[PDB]
């Protein structure tokens, strides 16, 4: 699985082997967080069947979205045309109560002004009674997936967010980029800890879920209108990402003034402890003795476990947030990453991890935001790494260099019942370090030899 | 018949039901065969299936050939979403040679190439490419950004052929061009027709075929060139799969054309009678009737007894151990009813091979298709281009004065005539459809519901998005696009995969405990 | 991984690689299910100690338990003063609430009368006020480790489950030879219906624990003594898997007639739906969504996973019970049980499974009451199965006959971490659906030719 | 003053902390060397973690010579707990050669057999294992009811053997006997050595050495005899190890006998020199000041100037080779604390290896030693027997006439002045210990935890049981027995290994990360 020159090159314009896709299937899954949404794709129809059916492939699950499908013509008038008649199919055909709208390359190369669309689409009462039509705008060349989602979050607290100045005891989370399981585990704890809260995107019964033999367009899960238009009248925001909440975050505090708290995505011991200590100075709830067993069973596994964890140099590429974390989390097992990188930009990923690896005295890793696999491959080619954490592309390498490879983030696309696993919480952290331990002594009992095998490990 | 395109029309507002309106046609003695109108504008906001056209061009047509580096201009998605999705597989040529399936170039635009073209993007990764890995070619894609911003991807092309000593080929295929990627495929075959094919040296072999429009997903093409290699055929070139730059440029050492696909390939398949006289023949190596006609067909083309002795041995041989499987097959399929979706050709193949299980193919349709697939080509002097379709550009060939050769002489027309060996004709899949059979063109979401709900079909046959609606609510959709990874399903041996597979999925245990005894009995307990 | 033949060898007399050990463990673990218990070997010194070993090297936790420490003078005069010794240096400095008792080949070959030592013990004032010796005769030289854990709950029902008439609204369920995370699912399912009830033994706050940073010999999990004696005035006990927990059920429903009802152990669709169905037929309550839906997603998941499992055939070894309803949940995945063994001796587990395969027409198969390891692998040296589902010991026939491997039973000795998911309701079924077809998917990706790899699956 | 010993006895009932008070004591100048009561029978119901007399016959001695088929004659339990635990590595010899270690052979007793008897199964379980393996020898070994039962495996195995050809060797380990694994090291050391050991018929050799009570738990002989081998000596025997039954039946071609167990096979050490003349010494493979001096007094032994310098050549270069992180280990490793309790030697050994780091023993002890462990081989005329134990065989031999012979002249007595090379002779355990130490004989979860909360180590080296009851408390418990299933810990490259594993230990970020930041002060407020 070869070709890769072992002698490095550093490349200016040729990118192989991304590690990040384009913004609007993010924005897509965001949208699926809203109960009766519809995604709506404005730009060319491709790019709808090309993210549909990602999200189908790591899911083994429906995404369902619509186009205002662009032909050679809306390169000269626009796309004004193309999303009123998507609209009247739409609430004809199939009615969501919420049409979340994003956009392409195209409507935004094009300058497409999808304020003034709705507005039109509005007065010509095409929008029936009491329905909705929400945008953002997710221009494919900027950012990636995590900014197509942190853009979706922000459109919808823009146009439904409200201080309708009575407040709930209620507390806000945006889960991130993280997927349905990792919101349920977040509302299982939030509860545990006895705190109200809404949760906005909210794929729980969205993207994985029950054959139960009626298909439904608009699955259950998700957030409610009504919810997500009592967010202005919370106590405080919780903001799961700081590449991907922290948008909406912001926006529903300068729009609402419901304030934010920006917490680490909650793997591993260190992160996951702030974030039961955000839910206490907040609420002043007394924390579970069932949270506080959880927390121990996590303490004794990274304990017995330990000797397998200890000095064991990890490859790890993904999203900002969950990489960050979870490289937390690698140095906390005993480990060390040696070799963290991320397709999407920004500058605060590289420098979070460049003061965890020189605050705990690691050394010789390397740290590349805005890497792709091809540059982690030539790496392992000139300095081979124990462990390789990355979503399904990683086992091309992992299968080139024999390394334990342990799939995480988006996308996977692979093996079947991932996305019923929380990487979140102490429940998470167990699986997580579970699968390390699991990977590293599968490859140990194939390649020892006979006389030199255990049975006790 | 009418009844059901009103049951499914009933729900579009007027105007989409009007439009919509002739895309569905149902098939009566009575009207012996009739016209769908396919080929035109996807509504919007309905659900389709369709795609972009640099999906037909870098995803399909190109994307196959194994030793050019294909490189993608435009934001990163368009490369992303080409990375492993189709499953068409290639091995070095030889254990030597290159092979690049298993990466994705790009040029990754970025806001400022957006606004200042990329253009020297283009022309440094162009350069880099080469430098890195010393390709046959490369081949640079267009993506929606490229053509607005006016990046003249052509031009950068023509440069970098001449500094950097390689064929650097330019593809205009940017996803707002026609209706889907039919329109894609139209756009390739021209680029290669002029500048690849017949541009080379290697001298001919005889019995040289070659498989045109088979881009060997999940192996069939080693498949069939495995059955054909045992008649003493030597098929020159594969387009696509496993296609060397090399063997495509020689594509013209051979003797017959067998056009697998023919919505993506039949540009070729004409313009290469035109040029070098060499016939082609619509070929079908899926299912085992169209796979033993498509061997004694080819077999009537060359002219002689020990190649048509030799054919029926091998026919004989193979169906042969395949036999008791094929039997098997039938007792556990029979009486079913499928429905088929596919693009361009699959929905009509896949056909031939059901009957040989009892199944009963109700309904089918294409997204992306044109109405000679479904009727015939002979169609093709008649029809109303309005459209967007290959409003595309459209390149006339002339006989290569030195390369020229008429190949059969006219016994062609005792071809056409006796034994119906077909001879640069198709006649689309209406023809082979059941009388009381439905057709969709570019069928929706909406659409495949009543057709589910009113019909009640034991399998559905369509791809991935479509896949995890109609198995949750509890009918069978096996995708025909990527195997449901498995393969090959072309050739004898294909057929044994396919068959099992399908059996496989029908009596798979879980279907029938979908409904919980407190529902279905226990309601208060 | 050596010296077996092809050319089989059906033995009368030596026993080689078995699949079962004696009583006395199964008598340990269960003893470790009542809170403030410490589990005693009445016999032979070095018993205690590899009991005790193989729960330290399961659950990577540890297992106390006390011996009567026989000599060979106890092989002339008894070894009643051996464990009247005992009582006292086990009260004096080590403070149990109870002591449970059971023996060994030694005593029961001596033929050692315990009720008489233990009424001696307190008749002449030994065992203080709110302190109780219990006991359990368990000859090693008797069935297996689940004949042992049968008696400890039959030997703690005829101790305690006492009728006062003051009868509690519970339902009293007793959850075979299962693992700690198994008795938390049991009862967690309890608690997404309502139902009080009283669980013994429970190892789940014991065997599984957290490192608190301190050290208690008595962890606070395991059913109270209190509760052990409310056993006797409940509306019904349930007893999941016939071999392991039948003996208590019946015994109590002599002693008190309290009704028993016998179920098999929650693995996959039958069991589990039948386990929820009994609770709900019997309380007359109705099942809730929680448990609907992850019934769903289980379907689901065998249904997207399907093309994987259909025609697969698996090697089994374990234990009659769980083997039972283990087969049945292959059987509905669409696998063949090839090669079912249990060591533990009993007609039933013939008969039922064998039922299973003739109401499902399958052929072909080898069922095997009281077989071992050497037996299953001279099966497959003349043909070969897909999935191998055995404890630790299977993974020499796995690594030297390269078949897919997932452990499963008593005792997994080589990893980390599995003492805390399932194998029981839904979510074990989830889990277990997960891991044989990674196990599955992982070898053929490892396995075939590199134009052969794939990227979705 | 140290109150500890003092502690630990203070809760007993009385006539416990009588027999308890003599097993703690503490050297300490006045008392260098105390006496320790020792070889005790145990206490009932006090968590002991002592095994019985089969797990040193059939599990630890036995066990490791890996072409016998030994069957375990009784229930399945001891069958079962002799299933690959004790991690004595072994390897065919050289390529063809039976290997029976990943095995766990058994008659297994049943109801009718206790009261009929099971002679009969063992009988016809011989005549499988043959039948079906074809051992070099089959052993017989006895568990608790086989004694009671009548049934006498002596004769049966004789019998048997006749019949069979090969060697059936019976064994008495019911493990009601003794009180501790020591009893077993008795029983099985008269048998092999009667009936085993000077039975071949090989050549002796040049420098044949021999090392006795190894048996190889990771690859620990495997770095001895790479050292040893490398020097020039040639190892004829390790007492049991990686051991073919055949060179057990020639350990008696060997010049110098190596005891590194001295509780298990001093007994072979003993009968051994005095039946054919070979002197042992007492050597240790475990720390490198442990190795270089057995190295240097074994070639005081074959004073022959190369030999006497090829080790101080190969001792040399193998000191620089682990260097580097020997001081790496000190740097991180000196000023902590160890507690030892381990089986009989052990506790021991790996006292100068702490020591090579900068970490202290503090309180040590042994499971099943003896007095001559703790104490000195010399104060064996003063112990006397039965703890309520020994009914244990006290074989004696007389020698060869024919094949005893002087291998040192008494130039031996020279070498126990000349640096007293412990020829024939071990100062135990007390005098490597330093002063205010304590020392526990037979130690029990009592006494571990009131020195584990009084003394608070960092370290406290122990086993599977105990390994857990320590950690789960938050203070690091590495395994002395099984290594922690890794190993070599002895030898050169074996330093390296506990080493590493052992800061690696100390240094895992868990142990700091125990207490959740509300319960500590962040939780009520
Ligand atoms: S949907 Fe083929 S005309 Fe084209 S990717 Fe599939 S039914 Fe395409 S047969 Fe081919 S290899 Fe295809 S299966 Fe013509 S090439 S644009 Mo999706
Ligand atoms: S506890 Fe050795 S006297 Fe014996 S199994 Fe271990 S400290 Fe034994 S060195 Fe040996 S290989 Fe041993 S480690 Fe003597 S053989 S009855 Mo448990
Ligand atoms: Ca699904
Ligand atoms: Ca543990």
């Amino acid at each position: 699985l070869d070709a890769t020159p072992k002698e490095i090159v550093e490349r200016k314009a040729l990118r192989i082997n991304p590690a990040k896709t384009c913004q609007p299937v993010g924005a897509m899954y965001a949208a699926l967080g809203i109960h009766n949404c519809l995604p709506h794709s404005h730009g060319s129809q491709g790019c709808c069947s090309y993210h549909r059916t990602v999200l189908s492939r790591h899911f083994k699950e429906p995404a369902m979205a619509s186009t205002s499908s662009f032909t050679e013509g809306a390169s000269v008038f626009g796309g004004g045309s193309n999303i009123k008649t998507a609209v009247k199919n739409i609430f004809s055909l199939y009615n969501p109560d919420i049409i979340a709208v994003h956009t392409t390359c195209l409507s935004e190369t094009l300058g497409d002004d999808l304020p003034t669309y709705i507005s039109q689409m509005e007065d010509a009462g095409s929008i029936p009674e009491g329905k909705l039509v929400i945008h953002t705008n997710t221009p494919s060349y900027v950012g990636s997936h995590v900014t197509g989602f942190a853009n979706m979050v922000q459109g919808i607290v823009n146009y439904l967010s409200e201080n309708t100045g009575a407040k709930n005891g209620k507390i806000n989370v945006i889960p991130g980029f993280v997927g349905p399981a990792d919101m349920r585990e977040i509302k299982r704890l939030f509860e545990a800890m006895d705190i109200p809260y809404i949760m906005f995107p909210d794929t729980s019964g969205v993207l994985d879920g029950p054959t139960t033999g009626e298909y439904k367009m608009y699955p259950e899960g998700g957030t409610k209108i009504e919810d997500l238009k009592d967010t202005g009248n919370s106590d405080l925001t919780l903001s799961l990402g700081s590449y991907a909440s922290d948008l909406g975050a912001k926006t529903l505090e300068k729009k609402c003034k419901v304030p934010f708290k920006t917490l680490r995505t909650p793997i591993g011991v260190s992160a996951t402890d702030e974030f039961i200590m955000a839910l206490s100075e907040a609420t002043g709830k007394e924390v579970p003795a069932s949270i506080e067993e959880e927390r121990g069973q996590l303490i004794d596994l990274m304990i017995d476990a330990q000797q397998y964890l200890q000095g064991k140099k990890v490859a790890l590429l993904g999203d900002p947030d969950e990489i960050i974390a979870l490289s937390k989390f690698i140095i906390e097992l005993g480990a060390i990453p040696k070799y963290v990188v991320t397709g999407t930009p920004g500058m605060k990923f590289q420098k979070e991890i460049d003061a965890m690896l020189a605050e705990a005295g690691i050394e010789g890793s390397k740290v590349k935001v805005e890497g792709d696999f091809f540059d982690v491959h030539q790496w392992i080619k000139n300095e081979g790494v124990d462990l390789l954490i990355s979503n399904t592309y990683g086992k091309f390498i992992a299968r080139e260099e024999n390394i334990p490879f342990v799939r995480f983030g988006f996308p996977i696309m692979d093996r079947y019942g991932h996305y019923y696993n929380p990487k979140v919480g102490y429940k998470g952290a167990i699986r997580l370090v579970e699968e390390i331990t699991n990977v590293i002594l599968d490859k140990i009992e194939r390649e020892c030899t006979e006389e030199d095998f255990e049975v006790v490990r | 018949s009418e009844n059901l395109k009103d049951e499914i029309l009933e729900k579009y507002i007027p105007k989409t039901k009007k439009t919509r309106s002739g895309h569905i046609v149902i098939k009566t003695e009575e009207t012996p065969n009739p016209e769908i109108v396919a080929n035109t504008r996807t509504v919007p906001g309905i659900i389709t299936a369709r795609g972009c056209a640099y999906a037909g061009c870098k995803g399909v047509v190109m994307g196959p050939i194994k030793d050019m580096v294909h490189i993608t201009h435009g934001p990163i998605g368009c490369s992303f979403y080409t990375w492993g999705g189709r499953r068409f597989k290639s091995k070095p040529e030889n254990g030597t040679g290159l092979n690049f399936n298993e990466y994705v170039f790009s040029t990754d635009m970025q806001e400022s190439d957006i606004v200042f073209g990329g253009v020297n993007k283009l022309k440094d990764a162009i350069h880099e490419a080469y430098e890195m890995f010393h390709p046959a070619a490369i081949g640079v894609y267009a993506t929606c950004p490229v053509g607005l911003i006016g990046d003249d991807i052509l031009a950068v092309a023509a440069t970098a052929s001449k500094e950097i000593g390689i064929p650097v080929h330019a593809f205009s295929c940017e996803g707002y061009k026609g209706v889907s990627q039919s329109a894609g495929h139209h756009i390739a075959n021209n680029t290669v027709m002029t500048d690849i094919i017949g541009k080379g040296n290697k001298e001919q072999k005889k019995y040289s075929i070659n498989v045109l429009g088979e881009y060997n997903i999940g192996g069939d093409a080693w498949e069939m060139d495995r059955v054909l290699e045992k008649i003493g055929y030597h098929v020159n070139a594969t387009l696509t799969g496993d296609a060397t730059y090399e063997k495509v440029q020689n594509a013209d050492k051979a003797d017959l054309n067998l056009v697998q696909c023919h919505r993506s390939i039949n540009y070729i398949a004409e313009m290469m009678e035109t040029k070098y006289g060499i016939p082609w023949i619509k070929c079908n190596f899926i299912g085992v009737d169209g796979i033993v006609e498509t061997l004694r067909d080819m077999a009537k083309c060359f002219d002689d007894p020990e190649l048509t002795k030799r054919t029926e041995e091998v026919i004989a041989e193979e169906i042969a151990a395949i036999q008791d499987d094929l039997d098997y097959f039938k007792e556990k399929l029979q009486g079913k009813t499928a429905c088929l979706y596919v693009g361009g050709s699959r929905s009509h193949t896949y056909m031939n091979m059901l009957k040989s299980f009892g199944v009963d193919s109700l309904v089918a349709g294409f997204e992306f298709a044109h109405r000679d697939d479904y009727e015939g080509r002979e169609v093709i002097p008649t029809i109303k281009i309005d459209a967007d379709s290959k409003n595309i550009p459209e390149i006339t060939v002339t006989p290569d004065e030195q390369k020229y050769r008429v190949v059969i002489p006219e016994d062609k027309v005792e071809e056409l005539k006796k034994a119906g060996v077909p001879l640069s004709s198709y006649g689309g899949m209406m023809k082979e459809m059941h009388d009381g059979t439905i057709l969709i063109d570019d069928m929706n979401h909406h659409d495949m519901e009543v057709v589910l709900e009113k019909l009640k079909p034991d399998m559905f046959f369509a791809g991935i998005k479509e896949k995890f609606v109609i198995q949750k609510g509890g009918v069978l959709s096996k995708q025909l696009h990527s195997y449901d990874y498995n393969g090959p399903y072309a050739g004898f041996r294909g057929v044994v995969n396919f068959g099992h597979e399908l059996v496989n999925g029908i009596y798979t245990p879980a279907w029938k405990m979908i409904t919980p005894p407190w529902k279905k009995a226990s309601s208060e307990s």
